[PDB]
RNA sequence: UUUCUGUCUCGAACCU
């Protein structure tokens, strides 16, 4: 649905930088391992964790209610 | 995402599943084992359309 | 029991600050189910604080 | 795919070209072409069970018509009279089983237990659960596109509604249990 | 989902019964899945496309 | 064969298996809710009558 | 309580034996040439090549729960740089004049081969081998 | 629905101690602790400590079921030493080198200016 | 003195350092007492008064409680158990609110910064969400329309991680030692020459390699413990090793405590 | 419950969690695998039938299996392997371990072994720590492939005193074997000691799997450029016989074997062909292989995998049979579209050519699918039918019960056998034991 | 000649040696007379039908053929002073365990 | 350049177009 | 009325329960009364083996125009050991422990596992797939962009490890690990790597059950089919056949009479049949 | 086929011997061939075999 | 000071 709040296994924070990896990706047309690896996600669960999301909120979302 | 090709039926959506059988107006020639007396059969599900 | 189907929290146990309903008393014994989590659970009845059907004050067991 | 010369080099070569292609993506990027037209041109021809009886299939679109030691095989070419080629061997899979990453790695009978699981499997069914009052639903938490995705799966839409999570797997003894 | 809707039953009985229709013959290539398909009194049955 | 041969019983359960090194060959696990709706029933005697009150 | 056998060996040869950390030495005695040793050295922690002389001997010293020295000054027989621990369990005769007695060194095998100056060798578990380089 | 309850992994329950100390008849001078509520984290450090000690014989920590946060020390030491002495002291030279090695890192912070 | 020091890079949320003449034994329990035992503060218990977005109240709760949570002063606030107050006291608990009513047609995100502390902290910086992001707006929790209200009262308590993860102060802490194969803790899996075939880490170049010539080395113990603290940001890394340190102490200070006192 | 020990009386641990947790090695006799089985507790109602389940049917008592007269239940799994590396020779453990599992061992007399090498470090033998969980008085000596007393390979197994002198601990030695550690236990100690050693040796093993680790991964399946070369050339070398042998068939040059006509000949000539090229590949993989290998080391602990697995892993997949004979023609003279008709090649008719590390083409893969869906369908028949046979079988001998004369008797009282199967001694008390007089020699009887 | 058979001789002498501490230099003890009647007492002792009677001795014989060939193949003199060491009361004890087991070993009627 | 040999990658543009017209509901659709 | 034993102030004056309040075990989700000819309950309770929030109610009119009610339940549910999982390889097993990262093994660079499966799902099922998927996500992971993980594509597992190499690790997927408990190093290295993995249906919070002395059948008194219906076990003819072989008489006897169903039967001696008209009283 | 035999000095030795499999089940009537040894011919059923040596 | 509900029957799908 959303980015999950902290990686599973490590648990570093990576909710802070969806938004920021979007940007990244769309704004400057970064490649997603140069995107991830400037955000600052050196182990690849945490790259996976970004990289592997759905975001599937703004499909939920903009229904009717 | 919803793919469709179902029918709503009393609330609870139902899907039909393809059914095999043997095509009709096909000459089909079988042969039978010893102890039926009958041997080499030759069937046709002959049939209008 | 006025206690019976009331909104409780729990005050001394792992279980506390957490909402609960009171399910069945055994006397000396309330099992509430926890209002957080799906299990039920064993507590003296007098270390709850019961809750009017809406939030607000806590009124401890004096009724 | 229908082969055939339609020229003068001789080889036999299929009907479709870089030029169909490229109009085919352009269709897709400005949304002209589409299958309808493909098969209105005879680009592609429909067959079944029984017309493949008399059709001599090519596997590769390129390899078949005209080494790295852990590279991929393949044997040779003595026929020269192919007819039509697949599109992609992969297609011969079905819905659940293309969901599998290598399902020739695979042992098959484990590929089968797969095609049973994938459908147990736990994920967002449709987008519109908070509406549907269905009798019985599962919605993961967080769904997660696998890293390993087969081609297929674009087509399956399982990115946009994918039914798993990414876990870094150990293949350890540890505890025992 | 997608699987039901494009999953094909058959009509022969799930009991016992001759392995040869629960078989793929070779002509099942490119239309029946090789793979997919329910395990246990239903394998080899019931087909997906 | 269906209510002779075999039949139904109560003071039974069915659950999931799942391996345990750390306990002994004869020895099994049992879920604490199995075990508290599953009974035995124990006679009252001199020498369980303090153990029978007390689970009581 | 004392030495039961002590020799000179010339390593004759040395097999690694397929495995890393253990190699297996075919000695022959220098002095004695019917005495003969075939015997299992961790070579991590004794490294030995071949032709190389080693001082083999058997002690039985120097129930019974194992301890740590306790102490830099614990007399034992430290003269020796590889002392192993081992169980007998078989003693063959061969030739009617040679025996040869079998040691596990808890799983390290050694066959001690030679004429009846092994008669001190007793199936006891309490066998102690010692080697100097 | 009835998951152990996870507040009790390492909280002291209802008339339970932190230690049960009783003595082993099963060779001379062995002690045998449980450490309620206690995990590896300890299990093996103590123990660490009591090997290092050299007037010890006998010392291992043990996890019987992952399930129970408990873990088990046994310690047989050589006679005249009471193995509580032996725990006492290898608790007091861990809080030693503990608070020597937390000192030390202030200073090395405190030293490098980031 | 006994345990030694030296860091080699330090940063705001990372340090790498080096401990030596230290145990292995030590080492770990440290990190153990550094990833599982250091108290920190995170959302405990969400009251929902109105929430109408398209997620579950057990969804946005549970994201709710892996948010970090600033608690430098998390030892000044006593923990829930050990406080016998009423009406829960700020003493035991710091009490957030989110409210997040959408207005803009597009939709408006709902982030860390929101959550505003309503209970009284007394001076001491602790419960203030940690906004790492470069921009400043903090985690995200959820998304909402022009329609959709969110309203809720946030009670985070004092815990440590082994009650649950959300209350890990230290994301990932290397760990590393003895580079090269000098004690033999690891045999090499390869197929031609593990040398090859073995990436050399980052800690090889800090030990001088090994020789080929000399024999394996008997009485060699771990030493020289290569680590990397990472910290979710809650506690600065100073403070994630230190208060290890502490937890680790006061834990065995405990155990000697039951001792005298039975 | 295909069988005898398939119901087992248990003591019940109460542990709070949701699942039944049972020993892992009662894994065996009910055929459990974890994999989402689930499993039926019946809780007695009264002191008969307590006293009924703890003495008559109980795990310890169920060790000996009447069927084969050995023990059912055994080491296998995971412990099998550890056990293994255990005891291999070269593996040596510090002080610090040995004090731990020693410890885990609750039977353990106490007393710390001594070292197999103290000077250079306190170090002891995997085996000797082993040996501690092994009570005393358990004489074992098993003799693999010529195997001598200075076992070079250590292959064999020799134990005296419980101490396990030498010999690497296999399946044949602590799993499921009529001349095994645990049917040597059972027989002499009896059951209770016997799962006593069960738990011991599990504990330790475990311990020492835990701090040591194992794994298996793709490393595992690669065999080596050299290795692969030459099973490429094994494989065309018998692509070339064959297809010598079918252009010598297509010129009837080829004598059909007696009992067998001419086609039935090329074909039996053609799979005796394609499975000793599959398996010469699978030799020359092994071969290649060591024991750093997970898998090797996997399979020459015997816990589970085999040559026939390690084969199809990484050297060639082989001949695949549908209705046990070659991928028959469907279409017409035919196995697929892509090859013309009349196609007798082994990549045409099911031979696959490359195995699952490498991959398999299209065509190959189909015939994969077919041979294993073959081999489903196949075990779904079979175990309808065996359970149709098994309840015909125990209908039929469910009356007959040994009676107090030691005969076997029906309900109406009919002997079947004068002596239960000829002996009147119980299945389980049997083991396998050598006569000396009917061997030899007469000279060698004489002496 | 591997074939199944009730009791393990094998074990049970190898567990007569290794309990006794059997000296394979000092002379044995043994008589060929207390042998030979030993074996012979064993022999009758081992019981698995009883009757005082013609047709049950027969079957009884009969049901312990193989087994007395086994043991006579075993405890035979030449072997039970070459191969084996045993003394007399070491003899005497593997004779009472190999009757033992071999009660132990006879069915146990009303099995199924 | 427009009439040059095929390339198995961009088959996969084919298949698209397959199931941009058809779907995977085709069958019972029409 | 004949309303049940479960709580009923859920409900409010309505005939809902008031949404936002949550239920469990034998809580009424709708409150019905037929009339009778006062009147008498017909509520649906709630599942006895589910609990949770009520999401949603939903009140209509049906074709006819009586009133029609759907009343929807939420719960989490997280894993737990009897929880049983799958890879996209057939490789599926149930959970059998939950460790914390602390016990957890760890590697070099701190990466703790989120599972560990046995090496002994390898060899036996020729799972190479779910291998070369973990290598291929490991390098899908470290390079960002996304593995082509399809059925016949040109990449090969030299090219796989080749890749992965270049990015600091092993060509083989192998990396040295560290004892959780102690920080030893382990002596053998382990495989590992990100692998997608599916929660399947099956978990024993829906199949776990047991019974004593339930509802009975109507017909022969033996217990009811299933969980739902508060059921009971069965004691089918193989297990029977095991207790025979077992020899336990009593309890065969004990489980198929008393714990099953027992009937007292008087009969007359002469004729043997069950026609005593016996009155006890 | 490869027979165990007593050789004459005592010992078991391989001895190879010709043997004539079939395809066909009329044990009655092969079993009087001339040149055979009847008394050991087999048969793969059992209800032949009855039917010409016996129950036994 | 007022408690032992309650079902069948035809299938379908899935688990071991
Ligand atoms: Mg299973
Ligand atoms: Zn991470
Ligand atoms: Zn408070
Ligand atoms: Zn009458």
């Amino acid at each position: 649905m959303i980015v999950p709040v902290r990686c599973f296994s490590c648990g570093k924070v990576v909710g802070d930088k969806w938004e920021s990896y979007l940007n990244l990706l769309q704004e400057d047309e970064l490649d997603e391992g140069t995107a991830l690896s400037r955000l600052g996600l050196k182990r690849y669960c945490c790259r996976r964790m970004i990289l592997t999301h759905v975001d599937l909120i703004e499909k939920f979302l903009r229904y009717n209610p | 995402f919803d793919m469709g090709g179902y029918f709503i039926i009393n609330g609870s959506e139902k899907v039909l599943i393809a059914q095999e059988r043997s095509a009709g107006n096909i000459v089909q020639v079988f042969k039978k084992a010893a102890p039926s007396p009958i041997s080499h059969v030759a069937e046709i599900r002959s049939a209008l359309e | 029991e006025v206690a019976l189907g009331k909104t409780v929290r729990i005050r001394s146990a792992g279980y506390k600050g957490q909402l609960g309903i009171v399910k069945d008393v055994n006397g000396d014994k309330a099992t509430v189910e926890l209002h957080s989590k799906n299990k039920h659970i064993t507590i003296d009845k007098h270390k709850l604080t019961y809750y009017n059907r809406e939030g607000g004050e806590g009124i401890t067991y004096d009724e | 795919f229908i082969v055939e010369d339609d020229e003068s080099l001789g080889h036999k070569e299929l009907k479709v070209r870089k030029g169909h292609i490229a109009k085919l993506m352009a269709t897709e990027y400005q949304d002209e072409y589409t299958w309808s037209s493909l098969l209105n041109e005879g680009l592609v021809e429909y067959i079944d069970a029984e017309e493949e009886e008399s059709i001599l299939i090519a596997m590769q679109p390129e390899d078949l018509e005209p080494v790295d030691p852990a590279k991929r095989i393949r044997v040779s070419h003595h026929a020269t009279t192919f007819t039509h080629c697949e599109i992609h061997p992969s297609m011969i899979l079905g819905v659940a089983a293309s969901i599998i990453p290598f399902p020739d790695h695979n042992q098959s009978p484990r590929n089968t237990y797969q095609s049973a699981m994938g459908k147990q499997a736990m994920g967002v069914f449709l987008t519109n659960y908070n509406v549907r009052m269905d009798t019985m639903a599962n919605i993961l938490y967080y769904p997660q596109k696998p890293l390993g995705t087969t081609r297929a799966m674009e087509y399956l839409k399982f990115r946009e509604l994918p039914a798993g999570q990414n876990a870094i797997v150990a293949i350890a003894c540890y505890s025992g249990y | 989902t997608l699987s039901h809707l494009r999953r094909t039953n058959t009509p022969i009985g799930r009991d016992g019964k001759l392995a040869k229709p629960r078989q793929l013959h070779n002509t099942h290539w490119g239309l029946v899945c090789p793979a997919e398909t329910p395990e246990g009194q239903a394998c080899g049955l019931v087909k997906n496309l | 064969r269906g209510n002779l041969m075999g039949k139904r019983v109560d003071f039974s359960a069915r659950t999931v298996i799942s391996g345990d090194p750390n306990l002994e060959l004869d020895q099994v696990g049992v879920p604490k809710s199995i075990a508290k709706t599953l009974t035995y029933p124990e006679v009252v005697t001199p020498y369980n009558i303090d153990r029978l009150t007390q689970l009581v | 309580s004392n030495t039961l056998f002590d020799d000179i060996f010339q390593v004759s040869e040395v097999d690694p034996g397929r495995y890393n950390k253990v190699c297996r030495i075919e000695a022959a005695s220098t002095t004695q040439d019917q005495c003969k040793l075939t015997l299992d050295i961790n070579v991590e922690l004794f490294p030995v090549a071949a032709q190389d002389s080693l001082t083999v001997t058997i002690a039985s010293s120097l129930t019974r729960s194992w301890r740590p020295p306790q102490a830099g000054d614990r007399s034992l027989a430290d003269d020796y740089d590889y002392v192993m621990y081992g169980t007998a369990y078989k003693f063959e005769e061969v030739s009617k004049d040679l025996i040869a007695v079998y040691y596990s060194f808890g799983g390290l095998l050694m066959r001690l081969e030679g004429n009846y100056r092994n008669l001190n060798n007793l199936k006891q578990e309490n066998a102690y081998l010692l080697i100097r380089r | 629905m009835n998951a152990p309850d996870r507040f009790e992994l390492f909280l002291l329950g209802e008339g339970e101690s932190k230690l049960k100390i009783d003595p082993d008849t099963k060779a001379p001078n062995a002690v045998v602790i449980t450490f309620e509520k206690e995990d590896h984290t300890l299990g093996n450090l103590i123990r660490a400590e009591l090997l290092n000690d050299r007037k010890v014989l006998f010392a291992a920590y043990k996890v019987e079921h992952p399930f129970f946060a408990r873990f088990k020390l046994r310690i047989q030491t050589t006679e005249g030493y009471d193995p509580k002495d032996a725990l006492k002291n290898a608790c007091n030279s861990i809080i030693n080198k503990l608070g020597a090695l937390k000192t030390n890192f202030e200073t090395e912070w405190n030293l490098q200016t980031l | 003195e006994g345990p030694q020091v030296k860091i080699r890079e330090a940063s705001k949320d990372n340090v790498d350092f080096i401990l030596s003449n230290v145990d292995l034994a030590m080492a770990n329990s440290l990190r153990r007492v550094m990833i599982a035992e250091i108290p920190t503060l995170a959302i405990d218990s969400v009251e929902v008064e109105t929430n109408t977005t398209v997620l579950a109240d057990e969804f946005i709760a549970h994201r709710l409680g892996l948010i970090p949570l600033q608690s430098m002063d998390i030892e000044q606030l006593e923990y829930s158990r050990d406080c016998f107050c009423e009406d829960h006291c700020d003493k035991c608990s710091v009490v957030l609110t989110l409210q997040a009513f959408g207005e803009s047609e597009s939709t408006t995100n709902v982030y860390s910064k929101d959550l505003v502390i309503v209970s009284n902290l007394m001076g001491r910086n602790i419960g203030h969400p940690i906004i790492q992001d470069k921009e400043g707006n903090g985690v995200l929790i959820c998304k909402l329309r022009k329609g959709q209200e969110l309203k809720l009262t946030c009670v985070a308590k004092k815990g440590i991680a082994k009650e649950h993860a959300k209350w890990g102060p230290a994301a990932a802490i290397e760990f590393e030692y003895d580079p090269w194969n000098k004690l033999k803790h690891t045999d090499y899996w390869y197929e031609q020459d593990s040398a090859k075939e073995w990436p050399q880490s980052k800690n090889c170049e800090y030990e001088d390699p090994p020789n080929e010539g000399d024999p394996f080395d008997y009485k060699a113990q771990a030493d020289t413990f290569y680590m990397n603290v990472e910290s979710v940001g809650s506690i600065p890394v100073d403070q994630v090793v230190v208060r290890g340190i502490d937890t680790l102490q006061k834990k065995v200070a405990s155990i000697l405590l039951a001792l005298t006192q039975m | 419950s295909l069988h005898k020990m398939s119901m087992m009386a248990h003591r019940v641990k109460v542990i709070p969690y949701s699942t039944f947790r049972l020993n892992l090695s009662v894994t065996s006799p009910y055929n459990a695998d974890f994999d989402g089985d689930e499993m039926n507790l019946h809780v007695p109602q009264s002191e008969e039938t307590r006293a009924e389940l703890s003495q008559l049917c109980a795990v310890p008592l169920q060790i000996v299996s009447p069927q084969s007269n050995k023990p059912c239940m055994g080491i296998v799994q995971d412990t099998l392997c550890g056990i293994r590396k255990l005891t291999l020779r070269d593996t040596f453990i510090e002080l610090d371990q040995v004090l731990n599992m020693l410890y885990w061992v609750p039977d353990w007399d106490g007393v710390i072994p001594t070292p197999a090498i103290i000077k250079p470090k306190p170090l002891w033998s995997g085996k000797q720590i082993l040996s501690v969980a092994i009570p005393n008085g358990i004489h074992l000596q098993r003799f693999d492939e010529g195997t001598t007393l200075l076992s070079p390979k250590d292959n064999g197994m020799l134990i005296i005193d419980g101490q396990i002198i030498f010999g690497v601990v296999e399946k044949k030695t602590v799993g499921s074997s009529n001349g095994g550690l645990i049917h040597v236990v059972t027989r002499e100690k009896g059951p209770q000691v016997c799962a006593k050693l069960f738990g011991n040796i599990q504990k330790v093993v475990n311990f020492w799997l835990l701090h040591n680790g194992f794994s298996t991964g793709i490393g595992d399946t690669i065999a080596d450029g050299p290795t692969m070369r030459e099973i490429t050339e094994t494989i065309a070398e018998a692509k070339k016989k064959v297809l010598d042998v079918t252009k010598e068939a297509q010129a009837n040059l080829l004598t059909a074997k007696h009992g067998m006509t001419l086609r039935e000949s090329f074909e039996d000539n053609v799979v005796r062909f394609l499975n000793e090229a599959r398996d010469k590949a699978g030799r020359l993989a092994e071969v290649n292989l060591k024991d750093l290998n997970n898998v090797k080391q996997m399979v020459m602990a015997g816990s589970k995998g085999s040559f026939i697995n390690i084969a199809q892993m990484s050297a060639c997949v082989g001949q695949q049979s549908v209705e046990g004979k070659r991928i028959a023609f469907g279409f017409v003279d035919r196995t697929l579209p892509h090859f013309s008709k009349d196609d007798y090649s082994p990549e045409s008719k099911g031979f696959v050519e490359n195995s699952y590390l490498r991959g398999l083409t299209p065509q190959e893969f189909f015939f994969h699918a077919m041979g294993g869906r073959e081999g489903l369908i196949d075990t779904a028949v079979k175990t309808a039918e065996t359970g149709y046979i098994q309840r015909r079988l125990v209908k039929a001998l469910e009356d007959i019960m040994v009676h107090y004369d030691n005969t076997t008797r029906n309900s109406l009282g009919n002997v079947i056998q004068f002596i239960y199967g000829e002996d009147g001694m119980d299945a389980a008390h049997i083991e396998k034991q050598s006569l000396d007089t009917i061997g030899g020699s007469d000279a060698a009887f004489e002496k | 000649a591997n074939w199944p058979l009730p009791v393990n001789i094998r074990r049970i002498i190898q567990n007569a040696q290794q309990t006794f501490h059997i000296d394979h230099t000092k002379p044995s003890d043994l008589t060929i007379k207390d042998i030979v009647l030993g074996v012979k007492d064993l022999q009758e002792n081992l019981l698995v039908l009883r009757g005082k009677n013609e047709i049950i001795q027969n079957a009884q014989r009969d049901a312990v053929t193989l087994f007395c060939c086994l043991l006579r193949s075993r405890l035979a003199t030449r072997r039970v002073l070459q191969e084996y060491r045993l003394t007399k009361q070491a003899f005497d004890w593997v004779l009472s365990n190999i009757e033992a087991q071999f009660l132990r070993s006879v069915v146990h009627p009303g099995e199924m | 350049d427009e009439s040059a040999p095929i390339t198995a990658e961009d088959s996969w543009a084919v298949i698209s177009a397959f199931f941009r017209e058809k779907g995977l509901v085709s069958q019972q659709l029409d | 009325l004949r309303m049940k034993h479960g709580t009923y102030d859920k409900l409010d004056d309505d005939g809902l329960i008031a949404p936002g309040v949550r239920v469990s075990g034998e809580d009424v989700i709708i409150g019905k009364t037929t009339p009778i000819s006062s009147k008498r309950d017909a509520s649906t309770p709630l599942r006895s083996t589910e609990n949770g929030i009520v999401d949603q109610v939903l009140v209509t009119t049906n074709q006819d125009g009586l009133k029609f009610v759907k009343v929807r339940v939420r719960t989490t549910k997280i894993p737990q050991i009897g929880d049983k999982f799958a890879s996209r390889h057939g490789q599926k097993g149930t959970i059998g422990i939950t460790y914390r990262r602390e016990d957890m093994p760890f590697t070099a660079e701190g990466i703790v596992p989120d599972l560990i499966i046995n090496p002994h799902a390898i060899p036996s099922r020729m799972t190479v797939a779910h291998l070369i998927e973990c290598l291929l996500s490991k390098v899908a992971a470290l390079s960002g962009n996304e593995g082509d993980a399809s059925p016949f594509t040109d990449i090969t597992v030299e090219g796989i490890s080749k890749l992965l190499r270049e990015h600091g690790y092993q060509s083989r997927g192998f990396e040295v690990m560290y004892n959780g408990h102690t920080g030893k190093k382990l002596m053998a290295q382990i495989f590992f790597g990100p692998t997608y993995y599916q929660r399947l249906r099956h978990m024993v919070d829906d199949k776990i059950h047991a019974r004593a002395r339930g509802p009975m059948q109507v017909l022969t008194r033996q217990p009811v089919e299933g969980r739902s219906r508060d059921g009971g076990l069965r004691f089918g003819e193989m297990e029977r056949d095991c207790m025979i072989a077992h020899g336990a008489a009593s309890f065969l006897k004990e489980r198929l009479m008393e714990a099953s169903d027992a009937f007292r039967v008087h009969i007359c001696g002469i004729c043997g049949l069950m026609t005593v008209i016996a009155k006890l009283n | 086929y490869d027979r165990k035999v007593p050789s004459p000095t005592g010992e078991y030795v391989k001895e190879p011997e010709w043997v004539l499999e079939t395809d066909g089940v009329n044990l009655s009537e092969v079993m009087t061939v001339p040149g055979i040894d009847p008394t050991r011919i087999y048969t793969n059923s059992f209800i032949d075999i009855m039917e010409v040596l016996g129950i036994e």
